[PDB]
RNA sequence: GGUUGCGGCCAUAUCUACCAGAAAGCACCGUUUCCCGUCCGAUCAACUGUAGUUAAGCUGGUAAGAGCCUGACCGAGUAGUGUAGUGGGUGACCAUACGCGAAACUCAGGUGCUGCAAUCU
RNA sequence: GAGAACAGAAAUCUCCAGUAGAACAAAAGGGUAAAAGCCCCCUUGAUUUUGAUUUUCAGUGUGAAUACAAACCAUGAAAGU
RNA sequence: AAGCUCGUAUCAGUUUUAUGAGGUAAAGCGAAUGAUUAGAGGUUCCGGGGUCGAAAUGACCUUGACCUAUUCUCAAACUUUAAAUAUGUAAGAAGUCCUUGUUACUUAAUUGAACGUGGACAUUUGAAUGAAGAGCUUUUAGUGGGCCAUUUUUGGUAAGC
């Protein structure tokens, strides 16, 4: 449902979060970034192995 | 509970019941919006519906007119009127409200103008068809029904009464893909699975594994049946010569009824009490400012 | 008056928390299988937890609902394993009962060291006829106040049949 | 930047109704009005699809048709002097029942069977009744009930 | 008179704590070969009318209960508002003549109503 | 609020009380309970032609809403939308 | 100011009938705004920086975000939605009752509804009934700079607007 992941993208809320947890990660770590728990987000790079966003999100924060 | 939780005398403001038909249950404005009321393109017209309440799984057919203030029953077919016949039990099957069904098409349609006209087939083999109503004149009547309840299921006498309406002239156009014997996988239609809940096929198929498995529940089970000698074919001669009856005399005569309103009118107040004026019920009323709430 | 307001239990609910799903789950799904010939229901995190490490929807649970007959025996079968002591808790107010156990080997069923060992707990909800009332589609109601199951005679029911002891205070 | 494009703008008015209340009462859709029934720009709270101005309440015009929307009515703009042009009505939610078309037909129309008897009678008819008439010489009495002589209450200075 | 199905009626019903229920008419319980519906035959569906039962629900009765409604020259011809008017007054306010006219508190009474069909000593 | 084998004030299961602070497409507030809603199953009437009506209007442009008939579909045991 | 077309012909500063419309009262921040408050006690190879061992996961602090254990539960005038007291529209030859036609709507059913004709309710003909006229079209001039008092309403920290 790609299609509906840039769905909740362009949406999708802490239920797209629900629904992200029901390239392709790129959309990923998109709205990774998006609703940022931050350990949900280790695993997701764990379920992954984009790039540029995470490397950013970590000098950020 | 409000022995523990004791509410307040303001949280009594908002209160709002339902219906009493609700509460008690009898009456949904879900499906009797598409049933008594209806729009303005058909105005005054007497939408007669039938009334189909099975209890303990008995014969109860009612017909109302639609008015919205003093309904009129047109008829009604209980399950006191198989027993006037020669039909004693096994009256709580498919095969009963099917021939429930041809019994309330002649009884009904006696009143009906003619009973000549809207009839169909008599042979009863069980088939999906459409009545051929009278060209030029005589329209396919349509009989209204009004249940509420009731799960949507296949093999229901409730619903299935509508199919032994539908051998007696009353045009309805229905399916065909809730018969007794239908597969869910393809789209197929079996008459001859459908022939078994006619003549009680599937009744007498279960007091096979009575006489050499199921022996614990034999003399439980299957009593009624021994007592008017109904164990081999007998019981297919009930419900075919159970439609010679309903052509006999569809007028429904009354019972007993010996003493209606007027004898049996004096039997609640000689046991019960009743709520009395407080003016000739003095002894109570003074007795309340003595010991009952004025302390000894 | 008593007649037909025996007290039949109405269920017998057994139920295992695991917090995660996959292999260790499944594991106590197929015990509760073996154990009921029923196959059994999963039930997934309600929210996300963390120091529990769950996630909403993860899978953390099955349970498996045993109703007549087989109930009594699964019931008197690990209700043995509580050596016929129950506490004066344990009931509800609303005349319901249960009780944990681990090792959910201490009750028939052998070991296998590719299944592990889990509890066995399992609710014990009691009623008496005419329930149906308050369950069926039509005329749904509520059951009258002297019907309905209650602690003191739940208790009494179980000290008797069963014969075991309830204590504390 | 602003709240217009696609799908927005108009943020002065955002819903329902209430009042009575079991539905919009289930009797709207259902039956159909007739010449009598007039549809007055009734529930705009949520029906302000291009809101009026406050000086067009009151004027009303004539029914010719009844349908989905409302019938059709007139506003005598009466705006410095004459009336303007122009008709209106209202949307569903301002959808009613007159019963200025019922206690008017519930009195005078019931009054039918005292019209058709004078010729066969003796005149005296028609339901033009009698307002409220003073009322002459009557006769009373004294005997039951004794006279008093009753006076106002000493009001003294307090506080 | 009572009871069941189908309406009108929307706190004049429902909730807590009790009692009554000979007949008829419901419900619960029992069964799992067929159909429908579950993790679980509890609910729903199907089948049957032989067996525990006035135990639950409904109804009725009991009640200076609670809540709500009706009535009264009880509160109160009140308060507020309108018209007219050369009364006092700096403002904030307080009256008379001629119409209409609040709620709550106090007191008293009632404790669901009704049509059709069917059943019933 | 009242329980329990793994298991603490939070997780899984069961029971009781309970006239809506909820759910019901955006931000928000009354509705309604054998739900007008949510989930599962079953899906393409959210599309075209020919009329009329409501608010604004000069019985306007644009946009939106309500209500029929005449083709073409889906769901349901029946009555319907 | 200058014209045309008509007549039982335009209604009302006082009294009865309550069907629509509205955003001032109540509530929430648990996905919208704001004054979403104020502290203490821990854990450090490697969250990011020093001093001291040539070193090896040898050891020891301080300065910012959390968790556990508490308090308040967010002003009525941010927005949307939603009441009592109140005010138009309704006033019959233009309408109703009894007997009777038609059609492509409704019904099993010349039944109802919608759509015609004829007769009666005839001076109490649909509260009371004051009242030196009514409707339509066209054109021109002046005016687009005033003040005060009484009653009602908002604001109103002396004198006062």
């Amino acid at each position: 449902t790609s299609q509906l992941i840039e769905l909740v993208g362009f949406v999708e809320l802490k239920q797209l979060l629900l629904e992200h947890h029901k390239e392709l990660k790129e959309k990923i770590l998109s709205c990774l970034t998006m609703l940022r728990t931050a350990e949900e987000l280790i695993q997701s790079l764990f379920p992954l192995l984009r790039k540029i966003i995470y490397t950013n999100l970590i000098s950020l924060l | 509970a409000f022995q523990k939780d004791a509410k307040s005398s303001a949280y009594s403001s908002r209160f709002q019941t339902p219906f009493r038909r609700r509460r008690e249950g009898k009456t949904d404005y879900y499906q009797r919006k598409r049933l008594v009321t209806q729009h303005k393109a058909k105005y005054n017209t007497p939408k007669y519906r039938l009334v189909v309440r099975f209890t303990n799984k008995d014969i109860i057919c009612q017909i109302i007119s639609s008015t919205i203030t003093g309904d009129v029953v047109l008829a009604a077919a209980y399950s006191h009127e198989l027993p006037r016949y020669g039909i004693t039990h096994g009256l709580t099957n498919w095969a009963a409200a099917y021939a429930t069904g041809l019994l309330i098409a002649r009884r009904t349609l006696q009143k009906l103008g003619l009973d000549e006209t809207y009839k169909g087939v008599e042979e009863v083999e069980g088939e999906y068809e459409l009545t051929e109503a009278v060209e030029d004149g005589p329209r396919p009547f349509k009989v209204f029904l009004d249940i509420g309840l009731q799960r949507t299921t296949t093999g229901a006498r409730v619903f299935g009464a509508l199919k032994g309406a539908s051998d007696g002239g009353l045009y309805v156009p229905h399916s065909e893909n809730r018969f007794p014997g239908w597969d869910f996988e393809t789209e197929e239609i079996d008459p001859e699975l459908l022939r078994s809940y006619i003549f009680g096929g599937h009744v007498s198929q279960y007091m096979e594994e009575l006489a050499d498995d199921d022996e614990e529940r034999f003399s439980e089970l299957f009593k009624g049946y021994l007592a008017d000698d109904i164990d081999a074919d007998s019981l297919e001669d009930i419900y075919t010569s159970a439609h010679e009856a309903i052509r006999a005399d569809p007028a429904f005569k009354p019972t007993e009824k010996k003493f209606t309103k007027e004898q049996y009118a004096a039997e609640s107040k000689k046991y019960r009490q009743t709520k009395l004026s407080k003016e000739e019920r003095a002894a109570r009323v003074a007795a309340k400012i003595a010991a009952l709430a004025g302390q000894q | 008056q008593n007649p037909m307001r025996d007290l039949k239990i109405e269920k017998l609910v057994l139920n295992i928390s695991v917090g995660e799903s996959g292999d260790r789950l499944t594991r106590a799904s197929k015990v509760l299988e073996q154990l009921s010939g029923q196959t059994p229901v999963q039930s997934k995190a309600r929210y996300t937890v963390r120091t529990f490490g769950i996630r909403r929807n993860e899978k953390i649970a099955v349970h498996v609902t045993v109703r007549g007959p087989k109930a009594e025996e699964i019931l008197e079968r690990g209700l043995k394993v509580k050596e016929y002591q129950l506490r004066d808790r344990n009931f509800s107010a609303t005349g319901n009962f249960g009780f944990g156990i681990d090792e959910h080997i201490d009750l028939g069923i052998k070991y296998d060291p590719s299944i592990g060992i889990f509890g066995m707990d399992f609710y014990v909800v009691m009623n008496r006829p005419g329930a149906r009332v308050t369950r069926r589609k039509r005329c749904k109601g509520t059951v009258g106040n002297s019907h309905k199951t209650t602690k003191e005679d739940t208790v009494s029911w179980f000290k008797q049949k069963y014969d075991a002891d309830v204590l504390d205070k | 930047g602003k709240s217009h494009g696609y799908r927005s703008r108009t943020r002065y008015m955002f819903q329902r109704d209430f009042r009575k209340h079991g539905a919009v009462h289930l009797s709207t859709y259902l039956k159909v009005y007739k010449v009598g029934d007039i549809v007055d720009i009734k529930a705009n709270g949520s029906i302000q699809k291009g809101m009026p101005h406050k000086f067009y309440q009151g004027k009303t015009g004539v029914v010719y048709n009844v349908t989905k929307s409302s019938v059709g009515v007139i506003i005598n703009k009466m705006v410095g002097n004459r009336y303007l042009e122009k008709r209106l009505n209202l949307r569903v939610e301002h959808i009613k029942h007159s019963k200025c078309r019922q206690e008017f037909l519930e009195r005078v129309k019931a009054n039918a069977a005292k019209r058709a008897e004078a010729k066969a009678q003796g005149v005296a008819v028609q339901l033009k009744r009698q307002p409220a008439q003073p009322r002459e010489s009557r006769i009373v009495s004294t005997e039951g009930n004794v006279p008093q002589t009753l006076a106002p209450v000493p009001y003294e200075t307090f506080i």
